[PDB]
DNA sequence: CGTTTTATTTTTTTTTTTAAA
């Protein structure tokens, strides 16, 4: 009904009259800048958004089908060359075909792209470009996709054009050529990859958020086919939001399994959005301790545990001597059953700590948290399909009540104590998998709540092999204190009468600001001046004497010294001064001492 | 200026440029660049001693020496490399006579080893017919599968026992074979002919640069007729090769074809 | 200048895995 032509005039006016002076800084040509970026042979994809055309008019806020507009604008600016020879493979290869002498898509050279979920996705959504957020599933890989090949006749010579949109196809035969027409001189048909056009191609399933799905519902997935430039633009288990099109899928073939008008739909892509800049404001603030003041406000007091965590948040200790690496990840252990809200801090960290994970005391047996295997006589063979502990690299996978899972379960996790090494002689390998995950252990005491008669490993039943792999072991008990629980109570009830706990003692730090300030930290690689080396080796001995002077005491591993070394240089990442010094390790030992000497007194 | 219609490459340029390079050759590492190194003759002439005197055929040789020489050779070798490499073999098969004209010049050579990669995880449309080399750890130990090259015919009357090899897939049919009087109709049989060997085993990339919580992604390719069980399988090894692609038979009812193309790599060489 | 196209299900033995007073 509407004209698909006079709109071409409208958009010519739009892009031509485009230096839109709404602010100091727009009299220059915006899409002229992008135009010349095409003339730079650089940009192969431009972009449309609601604001852009919204100011222009109000038709096309509901006209744009999303399909005809694209081919029209593409051909429109393809024939727009207001503007150098050897820039591309194919681009110069046409000149090679012209050295002795098309649709503008075959010289593609560029592209353009432009508050609901699958559940709400009402089935009158065809063609409309809509918005949904999900979770990625079943990570796959990318291959080339033809669009239009060049089936030359050789004897005749006529590089045939087979521009295709389908996903299945059929060959082109000997010759639809002019000289290979009724004029008897002809050869045969045969493509030339070099002059052919293909396109990247990434696909993966999309599962539901799991926060919307009603009481009587089961999450389901859709399919994602993103081709061309945008490939490799999301990993598995990223909570991502996509604007694209719903489009049906003409699954042609058999004439009785189809022929229902089957309509097994699918989706077309534009983008994978997943829900220094700070430097001037980072200049506004210079403090070390306020992180604890604004990280996890939900409980008053017990800062020491939190700062112990924030160190693991800090990081920044690693070296590769002798060819071999060193574990630069901290792994805390946790015993206790008070009301701590380990579940609290776990949820807090797992939210703010990007690339987080969670498992429970029996939810993942030894094969699930790591890679595993499967069985099916319908899809082919089976793979490892690693688990949370496999996936949580550059981060932490947080087990809750590792004490209660199982004794043999300590094995495979103990294997990852020596980091980045997940050996598997199961699928005919000694595979590695790079287990590069910081580890969070939290459990409860044994029968009772730290019965003072039943001593350590008298009350506990854990082999030394795992405690040795753990930098810090922490028992948490707070006996009846008349004054203690008061403050904690009124503190809790504050966000019950209210929504935001801590007033007027610090500036709260949002997830964004917190993460960004932490983002500026770890790349210092600071200086530990040489006097420490003689000094610290002395101080370590101070431990090893008061370890031996009582005979019913803890054993020690070389990691005790390696740990007390490992922690200090990390914290200088958040000092941001490349200056590992006395305080850098005096806090290390201080917190180590606080880890102990707490259960007798 | 004599060239494929769709390209910019020619035999004579690369041939002459490389023959001058090997004449610009004393071991340019150990006699021109690493003059502090030393084995002082063009090594390939030295090898035509130490190959012929060795009588020990199927040389192995790189081409990273060529960075000093004209790099246009490097490029057009990088991009058009199944159509220049035999030309560099032809230059060698000419070099035979520099050092021994009247040899038993009946054998050929085998053969790169110069260009880079980072990883297999992500490649591109650009990277389609180009030189690559990547490494990992091997998984399997395959069997052999040969491949045909020619038709050996038969006859009915007076023994029109014709023959002819293949371009890659066709033989023509007028009413007889190489139409010789057509005493009978066309003939063919497919055994007394040329066949060619290969296998297939895949590799698992295993560097220290493996992305976070990521799985194995793995690659694979055949062999050629000398590159066949060089291999006590399963260890840390590099390959060179040429990224290859192939369309796919859609469905299987009939000749429909797929949109998506499968890929593997051409089959050349290994490293220890 | 005419006359024709197209579907498969249950059980084994191995290697995985899993159960009760
Ligand atoms: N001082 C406090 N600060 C914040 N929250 C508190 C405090 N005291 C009690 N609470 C609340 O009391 C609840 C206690 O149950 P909780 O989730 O702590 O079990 P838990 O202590 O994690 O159990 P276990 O330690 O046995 O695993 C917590 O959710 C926490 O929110």
């Amino acid at each position: 009904r509407r004209d698909y032509a006079q709109d071409r005039e409208s958009i010519k006016t739009f892009l031509s009259e485009f230096c839109k002076c709404d602010d100091d800084g727009k009299k220059e040509f915006v899409y002229g800048s992008q135009l010349v970026k095409l003339a730079h042979r650089e940009q192969v994809l431009i972009t449309i958004d609601l604001d852009d055309l919204a100011e222009f008019n109000e038709s096309l806020a509901e006209a744009v089908n999303c399909r005809r507009y694209t081919s029209i604008f593409s051909d429109v600016i393809a024939e727009l060359l207001p503007s150098v020879h050897a820039k591309d493979a194919l681009d110069v290869y046409i000149e090679h075909r012209l050295m002795m002498e098309f649709p503008s898509e075959l010289m593609k050279r560029f592209e353009v792209g432009f508050a609901h979920s699958i559940r709400e996705v009402k089935a009158q959504h065809i063609g409309k470009l809509v918005t949904v957020r999900g979770i990625v599933t079943r990570c796959t890989e990318v291959k080339p996709m033809m669009v239009v090949a060049t089936y030359t006749c050789d004897r005749c010579g006529s590089e045939t054009y087979q521009p295709v949109n389908s996903l299945s196809f059929t060959p082109v035969h000997d010759c639809p050529s002019d000289d290979c027409r009724v004029n008897k001189a002809g050869g045969r048909l045969y493509l030339q990859t070099r002059g052919s056009k293909f396109v990247k191609f990434q696909e993966v399933k999309m599962q539901e958020h799991s926060d919307q799905v009603p009481v009587g519902h089961i999450p389901r997935s859709m399919t994602i086919m993103c081709r061309g430039e945008v490939t490799r633009m999301a990993q598995p288990g990223d909570h991502i939001v996509v604007s694209g099109v719903f489009l049906p899928l003409m699954r042609t073939g058999f004439a009785q399994m189809i022929q229902g008008l089957l309509s097994e739909t699918f989706l077309q892509a534009h983008r994978i959005i997943c829900i220094p800049e700070e430097l001037e404001e980072l200049a506004q603030d210079d403090f070390y301790e306020r992180l604890a003041t604004s990280l996890a406000p939900e409980i008053y007091g017990h800062l020491d545990v939190k700062k112990a965590l924030l160190l693991l948040l800090v990081g920044g200790v690693d070296k590769r001597p002798d060819g071999m690496k060193i574990r630069g990840n901290i792994n805390i252990c946790l015993m206790g059953d008070p009301g701590v809200a380990k579940s609290q801090l776990l949820g807090y960290i797992s939210r703010l700590a990007v690339r987080s994970q969670y498992t429970t005391g029996r939810g993942s047996s030894g094969v699930g948290l790591t890679a595993a295997v499967m069985k099916d006589p319908l899809t082919g063979e089976m793979t490892l399909e690693g688990g949370a502990l496999v996936l949580a690299d550059q981060g932490v996978c947080c087990i809750d009540e590792f004490d209660k899972m199982a004794d043999q379960d300590r094995t495979a996790i103990h294997e990852v104590m020596e980091q980045q090494t997940i050996s598997i002689a199961k699928a005919g390998i000694m595979t590695t998998l790079n287990a590069r995950v910081s580890i969070l252990a939290a459990a409860n005491p044994a029968f009772g709540r730290y019965n003072p008669r039943r001593t350590v490993e008298q009350n506990i039943q854990l082999p030394a092999a795992l405690l040795s792999r753990f930098d810090l072991l922490w028992l948490i008990q707070d006996k009846p204190d008349r004054d203690n629980d008061l403050r904690l109570a009124k503190h809790i009830t504050y966000v019950h009468s209210h929504s935001k706990q801590p007033p007027t003692r610090v500036k709260a730090l949002d997830m964004n600001l917190m993460r960004r300030y932490i983002n500026l930290c770890k790349r210092k690689n600071p200086t530990i001046p040489d006097e420490l080396t003689d000094y610290i080796v002395g101080a370590y001995v101070e431990l090893r004497r008061e370890a031996r002077n009582q005979k019913d005491m803890t054993f020690t591993s070389a990691r005790n010294l390696l740990g007390i070394l490992r922690l200090s240089t990390a914290l200088a990442r958040l000092r941001l001064s490349d200056s590992v010094e006395k305080d850098d390790v005096a806090e290390a030992l201080r917190l180590l001492e606080m880890s102990k000497d707490s259960l007798n007194q | 200026q004599l060239v494929v219609w769709g390209t910019n490459v020619v035999v004579s340029q690369c041939k002459s440029k490389f023959k001058s390079f090997i004449m610009r050759f004393i071991d340019p590492s150990a006699e021109q660049d690493e003059i502090s190194e030393n084995i002082n003759q063009p090594l390939y002439l030295q090898k035509l001693e130490e190959i012929h005197t060795l009588e020990e055929p199927y040389l192995n040789l790189n081409c990273a020496h060529l960075k000093t020489f004209d790099q246009d050779l490097y490029r057009q070798l990088i991009c058009y490399p199944q159509e220049v490499i035999p030309g560099f073999d032809m230059a060698i098969n000419e070099m035979f006579f520099e050092r021994y004209p009247a040899a038993l010049l009946e054998h050929q050579i085998q053969v790169f080893n110069a260009d880079k990669t980072r990883n297999m995880r992500s490649l591109n449309p650009e990277d389609m017919d180009q030189l690559i080399s990547i490494s990992g750890m091997v998984i399997r130990s395959s069997n052999v599968i040969p491949e045909m090259r020619e038709a050996f015919f038969s006859c009915n009357i007076c023994s029109f026992s014709t023959t002819v090899e293949v371009d890659r897939g066709r033989i023509n049919q007028p009413t007889l074979c190489t139409n010789c009087n057509t005493n009978h109709c066309f003939r063919l049989i497919h055994n007394r002919s040329e066949f060619t060997d290969k296998q297939l085993v895949k590799l698992q990339e295993s560097p220290d640069d493996m992305a976070a919580g990521q799985t194995p992604h793995n690659v694979l390719l055949y062999a050629h007729n000398d590159l066949v069980d060089k291999v006590q399988p399963g260890d840390r090894v590099t390959v060179t090769g040429i990224y290859r692609a192939t369309p796919l038979k859609t469905g299987g009812l009939s000749s429909s074809v797929k949109s998506v193309y499968k890929t593997h790599v051409d089959v050349v060489h290994f490293r220890k």
